[PDB]
């Protein structure tokens, strides 16, 4: 799953340019389509969290034929967003259905990354005599929070 | 052997790079070995398991 | 056919003489875990 | 009997008329990879939310062909069909219809109701076991195991 | 009278106009053909949430052909072909009508009350049956048996 092929899936879907189109897209457009995924990972890395994807190593710029390591999973939420992105940058507007497609796939990458942080005892709160903190354990309160 | 703490060193000096070191024994022998410690060197345990249904 | 008595109706049955006739006295309590997989009686 | 890539590809077209066998007389191979593309990866993004439902994806790292065998059962192949006709209709620029649309919503709806699990609530652990269960005589403790229970006893571990 | 799959996709190419007997030009039969497999995979589909309605599938290998007999009663025609048209509206891109959607409606749910059934809630099964049942001679149960 090379970064360009996400760029092309972008532009094919909103129909910019695709292997059928007599007119083609310039290759300095496809450039900043590469730079432009890599901006949305940095900031993918806050909000919805670590995906997997391979940024590049240090003092070198993004290539179109680079590896990106996202499964082929997460391959049409990725790229319905970024045509959300830079389909402005065309002088364009997106569609509802558009939206609804870009919307639906990205419940369905959020729904593969639950956390559910299922908080724990206070730390002094009591442990009754019926899990016998005399002889089987030696803890007679709650540990705690597991501190970093 | 820690420069910047002292407290916890316990070696003469540091072993550097091209130092000398043997080993004890011989090429194959085969022997039963004798033993001493102290009584806090190891601990052993058997932990208890439970009943089922 | 939705009422169904509980009782189950009578049946046939054989009869039981050979087991009451044959000898049941001199091998009885013998074939315990220590005598094996077969005992012997002697013969006159 | 046997469900074809190609075939999926074909009705997801036709359905909407991008290229018919009626008012159309042309099929494009561009238009057929891009279906048969666009169904792979849908097929492996579906793989998470709606649960896996027996498709088959392309083993080694050759591309996917339509003479290939999906390997789905023929009951849903109108919901693939129709959820992979909503999603290519943007590339040639045509709208979908209210009809298409529910239609669409029927079909995946009715997979949803073929795919449903709805478990059961297990109990805690702690919680006692009534005198009346008869322990000590029969295979109840006290309390309820509250994980699944040991059923052999060479593996006793799980 | 033996309801056909040819009949039924006939009725529903009549009932909207596309193609019928009096018109001066007529579909090929590849409409024909698509439109009996639609009528198959519907049909097949319909195994889960409607029911079974009786309809008679091909044995394996052998395709769909028109001149077979289904084997539905002549009361769920209108209801299959009503159901067909909807589906099939969309390949000449039309759009049905208000008085078509009521009359489809209506006979799908003559259909559903045909098919309609309603489950009895069985006793838990650790209830008592009562000392008034006879429990000690006319009835060996003591607790009702619960779901078989």
């Amino acid at each position: 799953l090379t970064k360009g092929e996400i760029v092309l899936f972008a532009l094919r879907k909103f129909a910019i340019a695709s292997n059928a189109s007599l007119t083609d897209v310039e290759p300095q457009s496809i450039e900043d389509g590469v730079n432009d995924l890599e901006d949305m990972m940095s900031e993918w890395m806050i909000n919805p969290g670590d995906i997997g994807y391979a940024f590049a190593t240090g003092d070198e710029q993004p290539l179109p034929d680079d590896e990106s390591g996202l499964p082929r999973k997460y391959k049409h939420a990725v790229g319905y967003q970024l045509l959300l992105r830079m389909l402005s940058d065309y002088s364009l507007e997106p569609t509802p259905q558009v939206l609804s497609n870009a919307q639906r796939s990205y419940d369905a990458l959020m729904t593969d990354t639950l956390v559910v942080p299922s908080m724990r005892r206070r730390g002094d709160f009591p442990v009754g005599q019926g899990n016998k903190y005399d002889v089987f354990t030696s803890d007679r309160y709650y540990p705690g929070d597991l501190p970093l | 052997y820690d420069t910047t703490n002292p407290q916890y060193n316990s070696v003469s000096r540091q072993v550097e790079a091209g130092d000398a070191v043997s080993v004890v024994g011989t090429a194959s022998q085969t022997m039963k070995p004798n033993l001493f410690y102290n009584k806090f060197f190891c601990g052993l345990g058997s932990i208890p398991l439970p009943k089922l249904h | 056919s939705q009422i169904v008595l509980k009782k189950f109706l009578p049946g046939f049955m054989s009869d039981l003489v050979l087991a009451k006739t044959v000898d049941r006295q001199l091998l009885a309590g013998e074939i315990n875990s220590s005598t094996g997989d077969s005992v012997s009686f002697k013969r006159p």
